[PDB]
Protein backbone atom coordinates (compact mmCIF):
# COMPACT_ATOMS: atom_id res chain seq x y z
CA UNK A 1 0.00 0.00 0.00
CA UNK A 2 2.36 2.66 0.75
CA UNK A 3 5.27 3.77 -1.93
CA UNK A 4 8.85 3.59 -0.22
CA UNK A 5 12.03 1.38 0.21
CA UNK A 6 11.17 -2.66 1.09
CA UNK A 7 10.47 -1.51 4.67
CA UNK A 8 8.72 1.13 4.25
CA UNK A 9 6.04 -0.71 1.65
CA UNK A 10 5.77 -3.57 4.08
CA UNK A 11 3.86 -1.12 6.63
CA UNK A 12 7.12 -0.91 9.06
CA UNK A 13 8.63 2.17 10.28
CA UNK A 14 12.28 3.56 9.32
CA UNK A 15 13.28 3.29 12.80
CA UNK A 16 12.26 -0.97 13.17
CA UNK A 17 14.19 -1.72 10.72
CA UNK A 18 17.25 0.37 11.80
CA UNK A 19 17.07 -0.95 15.07
CA UNK A 20 16.61 -4.58 13.64
CA UNK A 21 20.03 -4.37 11.63
CA UNK A 22 21.61 -2.82 14.68
CA UNK A 23 20.40 -5.95 16.42
CA UNK A 24 21.57 -8.49 14.07
CA UNK A 25 24.58 -6.63 14.26
CA UNK A 26 24.54 -7.51 17.98
CA UNK A 27 23.58 -10.70 17.85
CA UNK A 28 27.19 -11.68 16.40
CA UNK A 29 29.86 -9.31 17.81
CA UNK A 30 32.95 -10.30 20.19
CA UNK A 31 32.08 -12.03 23.68
CA UNK A 32 34.31 -9.24 25.39
CA UNK A 33 32.10 -7.18 23.60
CA UNK A 34 28.22 -9.20 22.78
CA UNK A 35 27.71 -8.60 26.43
CA UNK A 36 28.11 -5.42 27.31
CA UNK A 37 26.43 -4.71 23.77
CA UNK A 38 23.32 -6.44 25.68
CA UNK A 39 22.92 -3.36 28.01
CA UNK A 40 21.90 -0.79 24.93
CA UNK A 41 19.44 -3.21 23.43
CA UNK A 42 17.00 -3.48 26.33
CA UNK A 43 13.33 -2.33 26.05
CA UNK A 44 11.90 -2.41 29.29
CA UNK A 45 9.02 0.80 29.34
CA UNK A 46 5.07 0.63 29.94
CA UNK A 47 2.32 3.04 27.89
CA UNK A 48 -1.16 3.45 28.33
CA UNK A 49 -3.20 5.44 25.46
CA UNK A 50 -5.41 8.47 27.68
CA UNK A 51 -9.00 8.79 25.83
CA UNK A 52 -11.42 10.23 27.79
CA UNK A 53 -8.54 11.97 30.06
CA UNK A 54 -7.96 9.65 32.49
CA UNK A 55 -8.92 6.12 31.27
CA UNK A 56 -7.37 4.15 29.35
CA UNK A 57 -5.90 0.30 28.86
CA UNK A 58 -2.08 -0.52 30.02
CA UNK A 59 0.55 -1.92 27.43
CA UNK A 60 3.80 -3.25 28.70
CA UNK A 61 7.23 -3.93 27.53
CA UNK A 62 9.48 -5.91 28.90
CA UNK A 63 12.40 -6.67 26.09
CA UNK A 64 15.66 -7.78 26.97
CA UNK A 65 16.42 -9.24 23.76
CA UNK A 66 15.47 -6.16 21.48
CA UNK A 67 12.94 -4.50 19.32
CA UNK A 68 10.70 -7.16 18.09
CA UNK A 69 10.96 -8.63 14.73
CA UNK A 70 7.79 -9.41 15.12
CA UNK A 71 4.35 -6.88 12.87
CA UNK A 72 4.29 -4.17 15.83
CA UNK B 1 5.25 29.12 1.07
CA UNK B 2 7.82 30.08 4.08
CA UNK B 3 5.52 32.22 5.53
CA UNK B 4 6.78 31.26 9.37
CA UNK B 5 10.13 32.01 9.84
CA UNK B 6 10.47 30.32 13.11
CA UNK B 7 14.32 30.70 15.14
CA UNK B 8 15.66 30.60 18.13
CA UNK B 9 14.94 34.67 18.16
CA UNK B 10 11.30 34.56 17.03
CA UNK B 11 10.11 32.28 19.21
CA UNK B 12 12.21 34.58 21.95
CA UNK B 13 10.00 37.66 20.65
CA UNK B 14 6.82 36.33 20.41
CA UNK B 15 7.22 34.06 23.87
CA UNK B 16 7.39 37.37 25.49
CA UNK B 17 4.13 38.12 24.88
CA UNK B 18 2.16 35.09 25.62
CA UNK B 19 4.13 33.18 28.63
CA UNK B 20 4.09 34.82 32.00
CA UNK B 21 8.00 37.40 31.70
CA UNK B 22 9.54 35.98 34.44
CA UNK B 23 9.83 32.59 32.65
CA UNK B 24 13.10 32.64 31.08
CA UNK B 25 13.33 31.23 27.42
CA UNK B 26 13.69 27.81 26.64
CA UNK B 27 16.93 26.86 25.22
CA UNK B 28 17.42 25.22 21.82
CA UNK B 29 19.10 22.33 20.38
CA UNK B 30 21.16 25.23 17.84
CA UNK B 31 22.77 26.59 20.75
CA UNK B 32 25.02 24.31 21.77
CA UNK B 33 25.95 23.79 18.10
CA UNK B 34 28.98 26.28 16.58
CA UNK B 35 28.55 24.70 13.40
CA UNK B 36 26.42 24.91 10.72
CA UNK B 37 26.00 23.91 7.17
CA UNK B 38 25.86 27.47 5.62
CA UNK B 39 28.29 28.63 7.50
CA UNK B 40 31.14 28.66 5.20
CA UNK B 41 34.85 27.07 6.14
CA UNK B 42 36.11 24.57 8.42
CA UNK B 43 37.91 23.15 5.39
CA UNK B 44 41.82 23.89 5.74
CA UNK B 45 43.26 22.12 2.43
CA UNK B 46 43.18 17.70 2.46
CA UNK B 47 41.47 17.45 5.75
CA UNK B 48 37.45 17.60 6.95
CA UNK B 49 35.78 17.30 9.85
CA UNK B 50 34.28 14.16 9.63
CA UNK B 51 31.61 13.86 12.96
CA UNK B 52 31.30 9.92 13.33
CA UNK B 53 28.18 9.65 15.58
CA UNK B 54 26.45 7.05 17.15
CA UNK B 55 22.83 7.04 19.71
CA UNK B 56 25.43 5.38 22.67
CA UNK B 57 29.04 7.00 21.38
CA UNK B 58 30.78 9.72 19.10
CA UNK B 59 33.51 7.57 17.49
CA UNK B 60 35.65 9.98 16.00
CA UNK B 61 35.32 14.22 15.54
CA UNK B 62 38.46 14.83 14.34
CA UNK B 63 39.35 16.19 10.96
CA UNK B 64 40.36 13.13 8.31
CA UNK B 65 40.83 13.39 5.02
CA UNK B 66 39.03 10.25 3.15
CA UNK B 67 36.04 8.76 4.46
CA UNK B 68 34.61 5.53 2.25
CA UNK B 69 31.04 5.52 3.00
CA UNK B 70 28.95 2.47 1.92
CA UNK B 71 25.84 4.36 0.19
CA UNK B 72 22.88 2.39 -1.05
CA UNK B 73 24.12 2.41 -4.33
CA UNK B 74 27.65 1.47 -3.69
CA UNK B 75 30.65 2.20 -1.48
CA UNK B 76 31.74 5.76 -2.23
CA UNK B 77 34.06 8.43 -0.92
CA UNK B 78 34.34 11.73 0.51
CA UNK B 79 37.72 14.15 0.05
CA UNK B 80 37.86 17.36 1.43
CA UNK B 81 34.93 20.43 -0.52
CA UNK B 82 33.04 17.54 -1.50
CA UNK B 83 29.39 18.11 -3.09
CA UNK B 84 26.42 18.28 -0.66
CA UNK B 85 24.87 15.13 -0.25
CA UNK B 86 22.34 13.14 1.99
CA UNK B 87 23.45 9.54 1.37
CA UNK B 88 21.64 6.55 3.08
CA UNK B 89 23.94 4.19 4.17
CA UNK B 90 23.82 0.00 3.67
CA UNK B 91 25.09 -2.04 6.47
CA UNK B 92 29.08 -2.02 5.29
CA UNK B 93 32.39 -0.33 6.50
CA UNK B 94 33.03 3.14 6.99
CA UNK B 95 36.56 3.77 6.33
CA UNK B 96 38.35 6.08 8.17
CA UNK B 97 41.69 7.38 6.73
CA UNK B 98 44.63 9.86 7.95
CA UNK B 99 47.18 8.78 5.69
CA UNK B 100 48.46 5.32 5.38
CA UNK B 101 46.52 4.35 8.89
CA UNK B 102 43.10 2.82 8.40
CA UNK B 103 40.70 2.04 11.54
CA UNK B 104 37.30 0.20 9.80
CA UNK B 105 34.03 0.57 11.17
CA UNK B 106 31.39 -1.87 9.98
CA UNK B 107 28.42 -0.18 10.78
CA UNK B 108 24.61 -1.36 10.78
CA UNK B 109 23.50 1.36 8.07
CA UNK B 110 21.19 4.89 9.02
CA UNK B 111 22.61 7.97 6.85
CA UNK B 112 25.38 9.79 6.34
CA UNK B 113 25.19 14.19 5.50
CA UNK B 114 27.62 15.93 3.45
CA UNK B 115 27.46 19.68 4.42
CA UNK B 116 27.94 22.62 1.83
CA UNK B 117 30.42 23.63 4.64
CA UNK B 118 32.48 20.25 4.00
CA UNK B 119 31.28 18.80 7.63
CA UNK B 120 30.39 14.90 7.01
CA UNK B 121 28.29 13.83 9.78
CA UNK B 122 27.91 9.52 9.47
CA UNK B 123 24.83 9.18 11.60
CA UNK B 124 24.25 5.37 12.43
CA UNK B 125 22.86 2.93 15.18
CA UNK B 126 24.92 0.26 15.54
CA UNK B 127 28.72 1.55 14.85
CA UNK B 128 31.28 -1.45 15.63
CA UNK B 129 35.01 -1.99 14.84
CA UNK B 130 35.43 -4.88 12.64
CA UNK B 131 37.60 -6.28 14.78
CA UNK B 132 34.82 -7.26 17.05
CA UNK B 133 32.54 -9.87 15.07
CA UNK B 134 33.35 -13.12 15.04
CA UNK B 135 33.60 -14.70 11.88
CA UNK B 136 31.55 -18.03 12.39
CA UNK B 137 28.05 -16.47 13.64
CA UNK B 138 27.29 -15.06 10.28
CA UNK B 139 27.01 -17.97 7.94
CA UNK B 140 25.88 -19.61 11.38
CA UNK B 141 22.79 -16.78 11.62
CA UNK B 142 22.43 -17.11 7.76
CA UNK B 143 21.72 -20.58 7.30
CA UNK B 144 18.58 -20.34 9.89
CA UNK B 145 18.46 -16.50 7.44
CA UNK B 146 17.68 -18.52 4.68
CA UNK B 147 15.38 -21.07 6.09
CA UNK B 148 12.45 -18.92 7.71
CA UNK B 149 10.72 -17.68 4.32
CA UNK B 150 7.16 -16.97 5.54
CA UNK B 151 4.76 -14.68 3.46
CA UNK B 152 4.57 -12.51 6.11
CA UNK B 153 6.09 -9.50 4.22
CA UNK B 154 7.13 -7.56 7.66
CA UNK B 155 8.90 -11.00 8.76
CA UNK B 156 10.39 -11.61 5.06
CA UNK B 157 11.14 -8.02 4.90
CA UNK B 158 13.03 -8.39 8.16
CA UNK B 159 14.32 -11.84 6.64
CA UNK B 160 15.95 -9.52 3.65
CA UNK B 161 17.47 -6.91 5.95
CA UNK B 162 18.84 -9.76 7.90
CA UNK B 163 20.58 -11.88 5.01
CA UNK B 164 21.54 -8.62 3.43
CA UNK B 165 23.17 -7.93 6.78
CA UNK B 166 24.48 -10.76 7.09
CA UNK B 167 25.72 -11.03 3.78
CA UNK B 168 27.50 -7.72 3.84
CA UNK B 169 29.17 -8.79 6.83
CA UNK B 170 30.28 -11.91 5.16
CA UNK B 171 31.50 -9.98 2.46
CA UNK B 172 33.29 -7.36 4.74
CA UNK B 173 35.04 -10.43 6.72
CA UNK B 174 36.80 -12.77 4.04
CA UNK B 175 37.45 -9.37 1.97
CA UNK B 176 40.21 -8.29 5.16
CA UNK B 177 43.56 -5.89 4.14
CA UNK C 1 10.91 11.42 35.88
CA UNK C 2 9.73 8.76 37.35
CA UNK C 3 10.25 8.97 41.33
CA UNK C 4 9.49 12.16 43.28
CA UNK C 5 11.83 13.60 44.76
CA UNK C 6 13.25 15.52 42.37
CA UNK C 7 12.30 18.81 43.42
CA UNK C 8 10.56 21.45 41.46
CA UNK C 9 12.03 19.72 37.85
CA UNK C 10 8.89 18.17 36.57
CA UNK C 11 6.92 21.21 37.73
CA UNK C 12 8.89 23.60 35.62
CA UNK C 13 8.54 21.30 32.74
CA UNK C 14 4.68 21.25 33.41
CA UNK C 15 4.76 24.96 33.54
CA UNK C 16 6.68 25.03 30.09
CA UNK C 17 4.50 22.75 28.45
CA UNK C 18 1.92 25.14 28.62
CA UNK C 19 4.21 28.07 28.14
CA UNK C 20 5.83 26.70 24.85
CA UNK C 21 2.10 25.74 24.13
CA UNK C 22 0.29 28.43 24.15
CA UNK C 23 3.07 30.36 21.63
CA UNK C 24 1.93 27.83 18.78
CA UNK C 25 -1.60 28.68 19.30
CA UNK C 26 -2.36 30.84 16.36
CA UNK C 27 -4.85 29.74 14.10
CA UNK C 28 -6.92 26.95 16.30
CA UNK C 29 -4.12 24.28 16.01
CA UNK C 30 -5.03 20.82 16.87
CA UNK C 31 -2.60 19.91 19.79
CA UNK C 32 -2.31 16.18 21.02
CA UNK C 33 0.14 16.39 24.48
CA UNK C 34 2.03 13.35 25.76
CA UNK C 35 4.06 12.71 29.18
CA UNK C 36 7.12 10.74 29.48
CA UNK C 37 7.40 9.61 33.53
CA UNK C 38 4.78 8.97 36.01
CA UNK C 39 5.25 12.53 37.26
CA UNK C 40 4.27 14.17 33.82
CA UNK C 41 1.04 11.80 33.97
CA UNK C 42 -0.38 13.38 37.28
CA UNK C 43 0.71 16.79 36.59
CA UNK C 44 -0.86 17.86 33.10
CA UNK C 45 -3.87 16.56 33.71
CA UNK C 46 -4.73 19.55 35.60
CA UNK C 47 -3.58 21.94 32.95
CA UNK C 48 -4.75 20.16 29.83
CA UNK C 49 -6.60 17.38 30.22
CA UNK C 50 -8.78 16.85 27.21
CA UNK C 51 -5.50 17.34 24.99
CA UNK C 52 -3.68 14.29 26.62
CA UNK C 53 -3.24 11.25 24.68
Amino acid sequence: APSGPFYRVAGMSYLRYSNICADLLRNVLKEPFKAKAQARQAIHFRQAPYVDGKAGASKVYELENGIPKTAN
Amino acid sequence: EAAAPAGPKEFTEVWNKKAPSTLIVPEFPSNYTAVKAVGEGQVHGDAFPVNFYTPHSILSQAQKDTVVLPGVDGYFGVKASHVPTIAQLKPGVVELHSGAESEKFFVSGGFAFVHPNGVTDICVLEAATLDQVDPAAVKSALAAASAAQPTDEFEQAANRAAIELYSALESAVEAKA
Amino acid sequence: SDKGLCGGLNSNITKYTRATLATTESEGKDVVVVSIGDKGRSQLTRIESQRYQ
